[PDB]
Parts: C-alpha cells; structure tokens; sequence
C-alpha cells in the first residue's frame, strides 16, 4: 500500500503458503502449486529467521516461466519488513565506474543489516523571560532564564560559558528551545502561536509548535537500522552520505572494511548494536564473468556472508569468459558449494487457477467459457503469454461496453496479436522480405 | 515556411468509435489490422491499470512500423509523456548501459504537481524600519518590524514585514520607486526593475524600466505543472542551493551522469506515494519507444526481463525488421528478430504487411498533396511503376527534385519528361550495385 | 499560514546528523605518538622542498590570455551569477591561503 | 534572457514540497525532526477561525 | 583576409551553374562532370528553398574523380550566412563522447537560427566630461558633452552611468558608443573616425546562433565556454526537447527564423554500424540538415559486421539516401584541370610540357601530375628560367617515383624490405 | 554465534617439536600437509627470509583453504594476514600491477612502543615564586611556578620552570580543573573540569570528569602497530580542513593513484631510521591469493621480479586446477595454471583426498560446531552420501535436516529426515542428469 499501486508481473504473490508444519496448501497466499519447491524455500525461510548460520548458497533451477522468479519474490514478502533484502541481476554488476569484484562486494554488503540504539538526555521547554546583566556590574553577572512547560515550570541559573552560548542563536524568549544536557548544545524549535499575528509576510525559518508536555528533562532511547554498506560508505568519505544518493562510491579500499568489522565487533561486545542476517538474491546468473564466480566462491566463507539464492534457466551451455561448456552455465566449483532446487512445469489444472487468480488481480470478470479457450491456448503457448491476452481482451470487451469478456472478443484478441510460434512461420515464408544475417534483403515486390 | 521530412502527414491512427479502421484516414493507407491492434494499445495506455506491459510490432523494411509508432504518440496527446529512444543511444561512455536503460524507463512516466502561492507585488512607495527601544538582552541592535508600502495600478497597500525579509530587500539594493516581487511561501524578494514613469528623470540610465504591475496588490494563483519522476531524481541528485564557494565550483563543473542508487529512487517513490494519497499530485503512466532493438546487447536484453517486472515499469513498444539472426553479444545463439526467446515470451507480437502497388500509387498522391506540388496523372502512373520496381521510399524521394526541374522549365505541373530527366541524375541502390560490380576501382 | 506551517514543518532527515557522527567518531583515545613524524603530510612537503622548487622551476607558459581566469570561474563584471555571491567568493579567495 | 522569459507562472518551486530532502541531513537531526513534526500547532488556527 | 597559402580546392569557387542549371564546360574553376554538377545544383537550390529537410544524398565515384570538389563547390556556392558542416568519419569516434551523441552534435551544429534585437545607442566624440564627488544635495552630479557633426548636446549622467565612466578610464577626445539598454560603453577609436550624424539611433542587431550553441548554454552554468573547450560531455536529451519547443514558439511569434544548413560527411565507409543505425532515425525527425555522403570504396565489409554489404553501407541507410555517380575524367579534361592548377599556383607550363604532363596524368593519375606541377617549378628556379621545361618535368619524373613503379620495384627488392612474417635480410652476401 | 563453512579449525594442531597429531584443531588426516605447513610457520616466525612463496595444490574439497586459515591462526592476531583473490587484481581505477604491488606492501606490519611519564590530577592552587633576576631590574622576577596536584589516594606538589606559564596560559587552566602534564615534553592538556563542581550550576555546557584514579604521577606504555601501506597512504594523501588543495579535495572525488617508487623508498628511509634506534619493530606478514589460476600472465610476470624484492613478504598460493592454458596465452600449457618460470621460484605442497572414515569424522566434528547432534544410524547414511555425491553436500544437508527435525519437533536427526532433506535439495550430479532428459531448455 505504501509502494506504488501500479500492477507488476506478479502482484498476487504475498508470502509463502506454508503452515507451521511447512506443508504447502494447493492454492494459498497468492501462489499455486510448486509444493516441493515452496517447502524447500520455506526451509530457507526459517533458516534466515533463525540467524544462527551464515555463509551458504542455494540455487533455484527450472525452465522459463516455471515460477522461479515468483518464488524468491515470495520469500522476500514472507520475510517481512526490517529484514534487509537485496535483489539484483547478474548483468548489472558490470560497470565502468566500479570493478566487478568491488561491485559484487557491495552486493554482499547491502544484504546484512545492523540495528543501533542510542539514548539521549535533553531539556526541552518554552521560554518565558531571559535576563542577562551587562553594565550593572560586569563579567557574566549570572543571568537567569525561566523555562515553561505545560505541567511544569522552573528557573535555571546560567553559567558564563552558557551566557556566551546563548548569544549565538539569539533568543528573544517567547520561544520554544531545547538544550542538550551533555554538550550544552542550544537548538531552536520555533516560535509560539502568540507570535503568528505580528507579520503578514514572514520568513521561511519561522514556524509554530505546541508547548512540550510533561517533565522538563527526559531520558529517551532512539533506534536506527543501518546496513554495513552504509557504514562503510560513510566512513570512506569526509561526506559519504551524499555519495550514497549520488551513487558514486569510489571503490572503497578493502583496508577500511576490516576497521569497520572491528568496530561492529566492539559494538556487539558492548551489546549496543545487534545484527540482523539478510538475504541476497541474484536473478539470471547464467550470464556472469568467471572472476565473479571465483570471487563468489571465496567471499561466501567469511564471517558475515548473507544467504544467497539464485535462479538460472540455462541448461548445459558455455560459460561467459571461457570456451568450454560447464553444466548449468556455472563452474563446478560454485555448484560444489550450493544447494539446487528444481521447479517443474505446471499442468493444465493449475494453469486455469493461475489465470483466474490473475483476473482477480486485474479485476476482470471472465465468462466460464473464456478460461477454456484461454487455457487451451495457454497449454500450447507459455503461461506468461495468455496473461497478456487476459489484459487485452478486457479492453476489446470494453469497446463492446458489456460487462465480462466474451469468447468472441478473446478470439479477436488472439487474432490481432500473433503467438511466438506463428511469427517464426510468417518470417520463414516471407524471408525474402525481412533482412537477413548476410544483410541481403529484397525491397521491391515487382519481379 | 513549413518543413516536411518523411513525416507530418500522419495525424493519428484514425480509428472509429467501434474500433474499425477506415480504408484511408489521417495520412494512413491500408493496414487495418495493425491499426486496430495499436488502438487497443492506446486504450490500455489510457486505462492506467497496467504497468510494464510490452507489445512488439515487427515487419519488413518500409512497412510503416515507425510511422505507426509516431501515430500512437499523436493519438495519446501532448499530456501523455512519450520518449523516443534508439538501441544505439543506450551505449554511453560516462555510465554503464544498464543505468541508461533504467534511466529512460523512469523518464517515460510522469507526475503532475499543484501548489498555491500568494504574492505581493508593486512599486515601493515608502519603506521604513522600526527599531525597538527595549534591549531585550538578546541583541545589541535590531528592528521589531519593517513596513514597506506597495503601489499598483488597481490599488495601493502597506505591508508589515519581519527584519529577515527586509534584509533580503537590502541585499537586492531596492530603493524607493522600484518594482519588487515578494512571495509569501518561500519569502524570497526579487527586484524586477525601476518604474516606467521615473525613466524621464535622467538623460542616460543603466537600469531597465518596466511598467507598474496590474492587480490590486495581493494575488492568489496555483501552478499545475507536471514533472517526470526522473527529473525529480536528477534535481534530487544535484542541489541548486547554498552560497558556499564549493557549491559555486560544483555548478561550474560539467554535469556528469552517475548511477543512481535504488534507495533514493525508493524515497522518491515514498514521497510521491504520499502526495498521491493526499490528492495534491496525480501520477500518470507513459510510453517508452525503442527503435532497432536488434542492436541491443544480450546484457540489456537480460536486464529488460527484470526491468519489466517492476511496478513502476512503463509500457514499452519494440520494433524490429530483420528475421532470425545471431543476437549481438552471443556467439552461436540464433533467434528471430534479434531478440532472445525469453524476452519474446514476455512481449506481444504484431506483424506488418507490405503495400500493394495500387496503394503505393495513392501514397505518392498524398505525399504530393502534403508536398503541395502538382503532379500529372500520366506521370503519376509512371512514378507508381517506378516506385514498385525499386522501392516505395525511392518515389517519395523522387517527388522532391522534380519540383526544381519544373521551376527551371517554368511548368507548374510535373511532366513525364521531368521525372524521366530526374531518373538519370539520381540512381537507386539496385543500379548502383550493378555499376559497382564492373569498374576499375570500386566504381 | 496554516497550510504553510503544515507543509514546512514535516522535514525528515532520511538518516540523521547523529547517525553521521555516531558511525564516525572513534572510541580509541588520541594516543600522542611519534607517528606524527612518520606522516609528514603532502602540504608540509611543499614547504620543506622550497629550495628544490626555487632552483629547478624555470619554464613559463609563453602564451597566455589575460582575463581568462575571471571568466573561467564565472565571476566577472557581467555574468549569470549573483551580484553579492561573486563578491563573497572574491573575499573568500582573498582570505584562504 | 530569452530563456529567462516568464517561468514561475508555470514553474513549481519544488523545494517547498520537500522533494529535495537529501539536503536535510546536514543541519537537521532525527529526534528534532520527530518532535518538531509531533508538536505542530495545527488545530489552533481552526479554533481562531 | 583569412591567411591561407594553397589548398587542393583553393581554385574551384562556387561550383558553376547557369539560370537553366545546365553546367558550362568551364565555369568558376569547375571543369568536367556535367551530370554531377547538375544534380549537385538541384540539391543546392533544394537547400536554398528550405521547404524539405532531413534528406540524405550519396556521392559515389572512383578515387580522385569529381567527388570532394563537388561538395566543396556546393559549400562555396551556398555562400556565407548559411551553415555548412564537414566532418570525417573517423572524427566522430571519441573517447570522451559517445558515438551517438557526437553524431547528434553535428546535426545540431548544421542548423542555425537568426535572432534580432533592437537597441538605442548614443555615440559621438566626448569633448568635456565632468564628474563630481558625492554631496548632501545629490548622490552624484556629472555632465558629459557628446559632440557629433550634425548635432551636439549635453547629457546629465544617471549615477551608475557615472560608475561606468569612472569604472573604465575615459580620456576626453575619443569616439565612444554608449549603450543605454545594455549599460556598457564601446570605444570605436580616437578623434581615426569621424562623427557620422545624430547621436541616438534605433538599430536592429541580428544574431545567427546554431541549435547546438543554444543547447550548450542551457545545460551548463556557462555553456559558451563548453562550446570552445569541447568538454560539453553528453547534454541531456530533455534539454534539447525543451529547446525544440521554445524554438517553435519563437518561430510562431516571429522573433526568430531557422536556416536549413547542410551536413557533409567525408569517409562515410569507415563509420560504425551503430552510427548508420542512428542516422536512419535522425533523418526522419523534424529538425535535421540535408545530408550528403561520399564513399570511394564499394562492395566491401561494413565495420562492426562480418558480412559484406554493397558499397560498404547498409541497405537500410541506402534506402534513405539518393545516389549520385561520378565518372572518370577523359584525356581532354585532365589538361584543362592541370592548366587551372597552373594558373592557381603561378606556374608557367609550355605546351610541350603540358603534353607530357597530360600523358603521365592519363597513364598514372591526376593527383600525381598535379603534385609534380608544383615540384618542377623549383627545378626550373635553379635554372633561373621563368618557364618550366620538358627536361625539368623528366627530372622531376625520375627523382620522385610513382606508386605503380614503386610497387614493381618492391616486388624485385622484396628480399630487402620487411615482410608480413617479419623476415628481412640486412646482410649483403651469403 | 555465527558459523560459515569454518570455525572448527583452531590453529594447525601441531605438538612440540614433533609430528602432527592425528586429530587436533578440527583437522583429520593430511598429517604431512599440515606438518609441512607447520615448518612454514617456523620460517615465518624467523622473520629473516623475504619473497619466498609456496603453493599448495590439490583437487577440490581437499582442504586447501583451511590450511591457509590454519597457518593464519598459528601466526597470531598480531601478525598481519591479508586474504586476497586473484580476481581482485583487476581494477578500473589503477593498473593491475599497482594493485599487486600495494597488496604486497599491505602484508608487512610495523609496531611502535612508547613510554611516557604523566602528571594528572586536580589543581589545589597555583602560586609564583619570586627571586632576584641575574641582571638587576625594578620589575618582578619569578624563579619557579608551584603547581599542586590532587588525585584519589594521594596528593603532590610540583615545581616547574617559569616557561610553563605560556603553556598554562594557552590551556587556560586556573583552579579546581583536572589537567594533563607530560614529564619531559612538558606543556599541559586540559581534559575537563572536576566532577565535584557540577552542582554549583544548575545548567552548564561543560562536562565534569572525575579525579584521576591512583597516584598523581604515572608511567605507562602504549604499543601501536601500523602497516607500511597504511603509512604510505597518509604520506601521499593531503590532509587539511580549509587548505586550497584540500578545498579541491572536496567537490572532486578521490581515486587510487599509482604511488611512485621514490616515495616508497623515502618511507623506507625513515622506517629504517626508527628501527635502528630501537623504537620501531618490523614484523613481516603473509599474503594469500586464492584461485591463482585466475591471474593473467602479465601479473605472473610481475611476480617474478616482485618476489626478488628485499622487503617482499611470504606469499602462499592455492591452485586447484591441473594442466591448463595460462590466461593470456592460448598455446602455452603449464600445470596448475602457473607458468613454469614462476613454478621454478616456489615449493609445491601436495594435498590428498579424504578417506571414508575421515569423512564420517569430518561430519561428526562439524555436528558439534553446528550444535546439532545426530544418531549413529543416520550418520552412516551421511557418510555414504558424502562419498558418493560429494563432501560439501553432506555438510550442506546438516542445517535442513535440523530445521525439518524442528518441524517434526524431534531434537535429533533421523533417517527419514535425511531422506526428506535428500529429496528437497539436489546435488550437482542429479541436476546435470535431469538437464539431459528435458527438452524444455532446463
Ligand atoms: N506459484 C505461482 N502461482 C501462480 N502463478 C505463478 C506462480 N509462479 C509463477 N507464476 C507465473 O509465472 C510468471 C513469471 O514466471 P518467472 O518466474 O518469471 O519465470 P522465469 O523466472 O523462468 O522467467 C508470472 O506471470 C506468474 O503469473
Ligand atoms: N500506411 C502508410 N500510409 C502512408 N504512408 C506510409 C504508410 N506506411 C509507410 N509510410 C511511409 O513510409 C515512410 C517510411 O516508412 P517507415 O515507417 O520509416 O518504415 P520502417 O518502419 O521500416 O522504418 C514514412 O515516411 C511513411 O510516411
Ligand atoms: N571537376 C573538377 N575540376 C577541377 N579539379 C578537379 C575536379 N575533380 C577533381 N579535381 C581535382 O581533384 C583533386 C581532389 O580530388 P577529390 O575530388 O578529392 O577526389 P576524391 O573526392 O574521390 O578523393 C583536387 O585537387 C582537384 O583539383
Ligand atoms: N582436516 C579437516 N577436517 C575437517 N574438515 C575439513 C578438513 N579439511 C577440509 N575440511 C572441510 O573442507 C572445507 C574447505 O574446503 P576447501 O579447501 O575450500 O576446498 P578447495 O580445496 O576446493 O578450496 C571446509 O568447509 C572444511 O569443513
Ligand atoms: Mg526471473
Ligand atoms: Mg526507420
Ligand atoms: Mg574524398
Ligand atoms: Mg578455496
């Protein structure tokens, strides 16, 4: 609801359909079927929620449109907020600004999070009157100011250094300010409501807030969630927070990372900061350079390694960067340390539920005979195809203005938009018209 | 007067309310199927419900693909953002191609912003500071308020200001008799110039003169300006604020593209997601268009799979000519249209048919009417046969030079002798290859 | 003014200023050491090498164009920069050494 | 000057709506932002109205 | 002005034409090439008309035959005030700029815009200028006397005017021009010039600015420096999309006009396939220059692909372009061309030497003999005779070898020269 | 308590001047390998030899890396050890050679120890001592300044030369504030006000630290260690807040620059000067490059001249591959991927695969660190599976069997649980066998 409401490839999947016994339901939580793969994913889910293990990889295998992308995405939804998750692509780690090794190191750094808690002691209250004597005697005559709160009012003596500090950020009283207890820092919240009617046009600094309620000074703790990557970028630069948003990291030296690791170790020893194990998901890893594979092989064994899951639909094929063909498209070293989860193609019965459950998402009413033709065309074609026809047939039926999508509108929608298998035939017969790999093309129809 | 480059005669798809395409409408001839196919696309773009949906229209050369891709943009209207893009433009030296692709993806969508501002403007009559005799202990010297009178054609009004916004006026060096612009929201003061009536005071003057502003004094207005999300991202990356000497050199340095983090994009989606909830803003989708998609590397093709699954992914249309060929960046892979099969699985395929000779004869006619020239029918038939024997785009190119020979012959209408003369000075590709094969050095 | 105050006030730091100084300041003490003699920052080496710079600097940029320095930074009598901003920058450059 | 022709007619300040927020970490803190947002004077103008 | 010593095209000026577009046999440094001159003239009048934009035309022909001289005569016949851009195919390849943006930058450079502005200027001799320090009565009081031949009057300065006169030191008796609207002073000389007339006159100032020059200024704080320094660095496309609309509104208001300039590309055969793919889209847009492309090679391999396309260009680009073919020169034209170069280089050639130079020009090449005509003048200069002689042409023929002769010498001497395999023999015996 | 594929390795597990034990430090078998590495530990502790490299070769899952982690443990936390991968040598910022030379100098550390006498405590009072000046004058002349110091359990009075008044004036200390005074170097440092003075003012911006514990006069020593590379970075990098060069540090971006040889030699000069006086101690470290097979021949070439350097440390290499074509040269074939000229400069340590009985002990020892306990029956299956499928497969199946056991509420793994975990997670061989039977492109 906080995210933008525009519908995505899979918007229906929310969480995983596993119970406390992990036994999957046939249709639940937005997904359908894939029982064994969903259970094998839930073992990883409790594996992350436990947090006692680190440095392991898992693989999700299957042909195209088998549900591998809707699987890892379902894991991130059931995992919930406050647990850091990083979803990237293998082709994205190729960059001119960063080396692939460091660009992958950042991909491993962003997944693991850190929660830091800090307590503060502040004195916040509205000011009544401020008196500072100057020429009566001299030399910090010990002026006194009166701070007002709704339920309490007291008078505070002001020291010489506080006299010098109050001059900066000048206060006329009639104002609400807050003074730090430890460092004596003066902060001005803003003017009261009685000062609003003085000017018709006022500056951009002015503002009005209610008088603080309760005790004058309070003890409050604040919690922050910051990933290790943000810590490293902040420590790497004089101003690193701007480097976060501008996106230029600068290839942080690996020397600082060890210092940050010692810092996190000391913070864990003191108990001020606890770490939350994160998840890293790389989609379409069938295209990756071998240096990245070896660096993944080494970088997975460190003390903080986020759990890594990946999906590749390539069969036995040549790896990028080498002439030889390794199975699955990955080197045997990466397959040695890993666990492979296989997904199987859907049956006819499941496809119609995947369709109707999609029409519920698009809010498109369908006739009982529309799912028959859309399912029949869905079997010969791919499940990912007819899902677009369910969208177009809604507009074609909208032109006819009547309610649910009729079968004839589905036939017209299938007639206007060609299947991937038909375009191959139309190209093969018309080959002389289309451009060729050799560059030969016949523009003229006349012979 | 008016410029026409292979276009501007297409005013849209020209579809009826029932969706049926006329035989000829809007500079478009034939291709009823492809027209009805794109109209539903326009309807889906207007529906706003679907995001990331993509439809590919593929056909032979000079079949009207691109000409139709401009027609859909004409059908959407000026309010709907349309970003033209070519596969060869995605490669950039400054940043990786991926950030450029995702960048254009966000450049397609757009958002409208409305906010109300109230401004006092007019000529300054008399401005006076007001100092408080009370020391207050906070300051040695200051002012309680500053009263500045404002004069305008409809009426005059006196204002009471705080010392800060008066300090801005002192920075603007405003003097009595100069028009100023004071906005209530940001509290910024701008001097437009000296009043027009005071111009006669001096013989020579450096300052410009402007008339007194119309309106009583105070004005209430709202600004409905619409801005794309990517422009919010670029404006978010480079701040325009601050007087620091560092910021000055930061403005001096040339803008250099950089890879934007996903966190900043997520924050922008958060604040926009709040503004759309308050009703102050309204998000509208937009259309991305890519030409010669076959020139894309398999890396960009792979990133397109993850990019289309995003919720903010705009509708993108692809157009390709070539048949089954080796995909760029792949060694032994052969795929139709030069697109990987995994991406073809996501798209929708629309096919474009060639044109009959009788249709070509009408194409030359309409191109001549938009060209405003005068063509005889007897020469029109020969131009049709010529266009059918070589190519359709060659006769549309033949319409241009004949107009010049007709002016040298003073004839208002093109004659068969004129085009027959134009054929000898200008050759098409088929003749150029024939003469190219037999010659001494490369013809 | 009510909508003005309702807009202006909700300005939230995406992280914090206290998170910047929290993850920066070091727990370790100063520990004054002879390492100050093991650093010798680049700025001091310009001062200690004065003799070599004095003797071995010879060549001059024979061809120059005057008033290209003011125009490069954008600060001059007429430009798109503010009137007082160029003056404040001129004073800042007149001060910093 | 030809491109300095009237703008703020159709121009949005865009800095007043806090879409520039990446500049807020320099001079501004977290707890002061939370308390500053919680203490707002709204509903007093409604009473005075 | 514009110091230039000698150029290959230095002779031909403005092609040649008649009101019937029929080319003369020898017109303005252009001999030969009848049909090519007529087609190039049709293209020229097409540019001068400006009704059509974004059209490509191809100039094909053998090396050293009627190709570059064509586009040179079209650029010179087009004259000043209209844009003409000539870039090599290897020049668009850049390490700092992408090939696509560097290719669009030329399309933006080839189209200009004229902007007119009216100003009221007061110019004349200053005989007397008095300036007074601040007093209680007024901020500053001063009076300058501007004397002109027709009228002489005195003006009382405007404060900041006095800051402009005291800002730059002004000596009485020099002719200056003061700009009221601009607020600056322009000194035209001393009294070097004479006063023409009335002090204040209303004039209009036309400024010719290309689309690129408008585009660079808006993308930068100072973009005019980015024009000269070439650091432009891939201006955003959004800025250009705003420039086009603003230019459209300027045209509807009538405050500006556009000039459809020409874009000429030498050595198009060496352009990458990506650039060829971008040109197809760049031609179909609204604002594009008329493009002329010339390639010497034909039936070769396109750079970036394995297959060989005809003429060395993709057929998709060949569809958008119109092809013009040039023919090899006959024997009777070569002597006239060499005579034109003789008149251009201040070289006196006898008819007997012109016959041998023509025969060598036919047997080998025109570019060669036209190089020899320059070298023989020094050999004749050592003999102190003013006119070149046959013996000097023969000496210049034996001293400097031809290409065909040098190849036949290399084939016999191949053992001495280095070989593709790297084998060489520097030892004389054994 | 986080464990990733490790942490059951404690040191090498050797004994005193003898053959390595059968099982120590989580190591089983391969006594010859960790013994030969045991000698290398002594070679490194000798701190004499330089640029001596060794390479341990063997098949995958043979324990190649665990030996490098083991010697890294055996050297101790004070000895610098840099984990590095051959893929990390390629960087867009600088050439590979400069990165390799930088990592070569990251290995050697340098320790500095300093003893300084301090005087700390509160201020009881400050009084001058007037004496006659050497040359007669009317004005006042102070011979010494008396400073009292109060700390917990003690009190003391000191007498200083009159030049201390400038430093005391600089630090602005008067009375009742704890100060910091170094014996020979002198001057002062003001840490903060005394704690008993917080009550006199209700609101004050100055913090109050308590009095120093123990005696007012103390002598302490502090040891600080810094690597030579971290030292060089500070020399090459400018440091200032407001400086013009530092002003160009902001608004621009720092990028790794190739460091000249002159600067490195200059740092070596002062490091040698401090090591001669006894204040500095140079301890060579160990560089470790995993997957050396990924290195280009240009780096292999620079290692030849680099290993012959005088300050070059000991670098351990690991290459699992057999005869391969070296990267950069298609025709050349050399064992392990290392060129023969580079092989000539190192010593090879062979590794052998683990026996079945050793595998079962590997899993049973991994169970303790995993904190999961298994029966004897289900362990015998993990042994056979480990030998057939692969070693890292049985070690990978441990956690899913425990999670499934928690779903069944049982606290120990059962045969049914290891079979159910077998069906859910497949190894490499099963997947590669499934790819052949499917035409779906799977
Ligand atoms: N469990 C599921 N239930 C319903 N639909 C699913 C499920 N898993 C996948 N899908 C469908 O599969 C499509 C996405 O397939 P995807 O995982 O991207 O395949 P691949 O990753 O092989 O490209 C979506 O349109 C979605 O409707
Ligand atoms: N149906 C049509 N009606 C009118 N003109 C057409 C039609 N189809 C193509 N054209 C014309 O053909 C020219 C080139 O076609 P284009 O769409 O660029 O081919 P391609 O899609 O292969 O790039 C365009 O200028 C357009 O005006
Ligand atoms: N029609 C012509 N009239 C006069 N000189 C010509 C003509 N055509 C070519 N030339 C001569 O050819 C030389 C350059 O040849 P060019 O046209 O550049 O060949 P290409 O363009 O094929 O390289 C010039 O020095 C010019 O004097
Ligand atoms: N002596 C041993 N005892 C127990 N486990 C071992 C032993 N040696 C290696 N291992 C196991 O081998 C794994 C490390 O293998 P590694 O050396 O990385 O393989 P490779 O030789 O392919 O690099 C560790 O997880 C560890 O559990
Ligand atoms: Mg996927
Ligand atoms: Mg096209
Ligand atoms: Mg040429
Ligand atoms: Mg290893």
């Amino acid at each position: 609801l906080k995210s933008l409401s525009l519908i995505a490839a899979h918007s229906h999947i929310t969480g995983l359909g596993l119970d406390e016994n992990l036994q999957p339901r046939p249709t639940s939580e937005g997904m359908v079927g894939q029982l064994q793969a969903r259970r094998a994913a839930g073992v990883i889910l409790k594996m992350v929620q436990n947090g006692t293990i680190a440095g392991r990889a898992v693989l999700v295998a299957g042909p195209p449109s088998t549900g591998k992308t809707a699987l890892a995405m379902g894991v991130s939804q059931s995992l919930g907020k406050d647990v850091p998750f990083t979803a990237i692509a293998g082709s994205e780690i190729f960059s001119l600004e960063l080396s692939k090794t460091e660009a992958l190191t950042q991909a491993f750094r962003k997944s693991i999070g850190i929660k830091i808690k800090e307590e503060t002691e502040l004195i916040e209250g509205e000011v009544v009157e401020i008196q500072i004597d100057r020429s009566i005697t001299g030399g910090h005559k010990q002026g006194k100011l009166t701070i007002k709160t709704t339920d309490m009012e007291t008078i505070y003596e002001l020291g010489n250094k506080m006299i010098d500090g109050l001059t900066k950020e000048k206060v006329l009283a009639g104002d609400v300010i807050s003074i730090d207890k430890a460092s004596g820092k003066i902060t001005k919240l803003g003017r009261s409501f009685a000062r609003s009617r003085d000017y018709d046009a006022m500056g951009a600094d002015t503002r009005f807030v209610q008088c603080p309620e309760g005790e004058l000074q309070k003890r409050k703790t604040v919690v922050h969630t910051v990933s290790l990557h943000e810590i490293d970028v902040i420590n790497s630069r004089t101003q690193g927070f701007l480097a976060l948003f501008t996106g230029d990291t600068g290839e942080i030296r690996s020397e600082v990372r060890d210092q940050i690791n010692t810092k996190v170790a000391e913070w864990k020893e003191e108990g001020k900061a606890e770490i939350v194990p994160g998840v890293l998901f790389i989609d379409e890893v069938h295209m990756l350079d071998i240096e990245c594979f070896s660096f993944i092989n080494r970088a997975l064994e460190d003390e903080f390694a986020p759990i890594v899951m990946m999906a590749t639909n390539r069969g036995v094929s040549k790896t990028r960067g080498t002439n030889y063909k390794s199975p699955h498209g990955l080197p045997l070293d990466l397959l040695d340390r890993s666990i492979i989860i296989t997904t199987k193609s859907y049956n006819e019965q499941e496809i119609k539920t995947i369709l109707s459950i999609r029409a519920q998402e698009e809010e498109v009413e369908l006739s009982s005979d529309a799912l028959d033709l859309l399912t029949k065309t869905g079997v010969e074609t791919s499940l990912r195809y007819s899902s677009n026809l369910i969208s177009v047939a809604q507009q074609i039926a909208m032109k006819r203005k009547n309610n649910t999508v009729e079968v004839e509108d589905v036939k017209r929608a299938y007639l206007l938009f060609l299947d991937s298998a038909r375009s191959v035939k139309y190209v093969q017969e018309n080959e002389s018209q289309y451009i060729d790999d050799q560059g030969n093309v016949q523009i003229s129809i006349a012979k | 007067v008016t410029r026409t480059a292979a276009h501007t005669h297409i005013k849209g798809l020209g579809l009826d309310e029932s969706g049926v395409a006329k035989r000829v409408e809007g500079g478009f001839v034939g291709q009823i199927e492809a027209r009805e196919a794109c109209g539903v696309i326009v309807d889906l773009i207007k529906a706003k419900k679907m995001s990331g949906r993509a439809i590919l229209l593929a056909g032979g050369p000079s079949t009207g693909k691109t000409a139709l891709a401009l027609a859909i943009s004409q059908e959407l209207g000026p309010k709907v953002p349309f970003c033209p893009l070519v596969g060869s433009e995605l490669y950039s030296v400054e940043v990786k191609k991926t950030e450029t692709l995702m960048e254009n993806f966000r450049r397609a969508i757009g958002l409208r912003i409305k906010e109300t501002k109230e401004v006092y403007e007019g000529e300054v009559t008399e401005l006076t500071p007001e100092d408080a005799e009370n020391p207050l202990g906070g300051y040695g010297k200051t002012i309680s308020h500053v009263i500045v009178g404002l004069k305008s054609a409809k009426g005059t009004k006196t204002l009471r200001l705080d010392p800060t916004i008066y300090e801005s006026i002192q920075r603007e060096k405003v003097s009595i008799g100069d028009v100023i612009y004071i906005e209530a929201n940001t509290g910024a003061v701008k001097r437009v110039g000296r009043s027009d009536a005071y111009a006669t005071e001096f013989d020579l003057e450096t300052e410009e003169y402007v008339p007194l502003p119309k309106g009583e004094v105070h004005k209430k207005k709202e600004i409905v300006q619409d801005v794309t999300l990517h422009d919010l991202d670029v404006a978010n990356a480079r701040p325009q604020g601050g007087q620091d000497v560092i910021s000055m050199m930061g403005q001096l340095l040339k803008p250099k593209k950089t890879e934007i983090t996903e966190k900043l994009r997520q924050e922008v989606n958060k604040v926009v997601a709040k503004y759309i909830d308050q009703g102050v803003a309204e998000l509208i989708p937009g259309v991305l268009f890519i030409d010669e998609v076959n020139m894309l590397d398999i890396e960009i093709f792979t990133y397109l799979n993850k990019a289309l699954e995003s919720n903010i992914a705009p509708v993108v249309v692809l157009a390709s000519n070539r048949g089954m060929t080796t995909v760029r960046g792949t060694e032994d892979v052969i795929s139709p249209h030069g697109v990987p099969p995994d991406l073809i699985d996501r798209l929708l395929i629309v096919r474009t048919l060639p044109y009959d000779k009788d249709e070509i004869r009408t194409i030359i006619e309409r191109r001549a009417t938009v060209e405003r020239l005068q063509v005889e029918s007897s020469a029109l038939d020969l131009l049709a046969t010529m266009g059918t024997e070589t190519s359709l785009r060659y006769a549309l190119q033949l319409l241009a030079p004949c107009g010049i020979l007709a002016q040298t012959s003073n004839r208002k209408e093109i004659v068969v002798n004129d085009v027959n003369e134009a054929k000898l000075l200008f050759l098409d590709a088929k003749r150029s290859t024939k003469i190219l094969e037999t010659s001494a050095n490369y013809l | 003014v009510n909508k003005l105050r309702c807009d202006r006030r909700p300005i939230f730091g995406k992280n914090l200023i206290d998170l910047l100084t929290k993850d920066r300041r070091v727990k370790y003490d100063k520990s004054s050491i002879i390492d100050n003699e093991l650093i010798k920052p680049l700025q001091t080496r310009v001062l200690d090498n004065r003799k070599i710079i004095d003797t071995f600097a010879v060549l001059t940029p024979s061809a120059v164009s005057l008033d290209m320095r003011k125009l490069a930074l954008g600060l001059n009598d007429d430009s798109s920069v503010g009137e007082n901003t160029r003056l404040k920058v001129m004073q800042n450059c007149f001060e910093v050494s | 000057k030809l491109f300095k022709k009237n703008n703020q007619v159709n121009r949005v300040d865009l800095d007043f709506l806090n879409l520039v927020f990446t500049l807020n970490d320099k001079d501004l803190t977290s707890y002061h932002a939370e308390e500053i947002s919680k203490l707002t004077c709204v509903k007093n103008f409604v009473e005075e109205v």
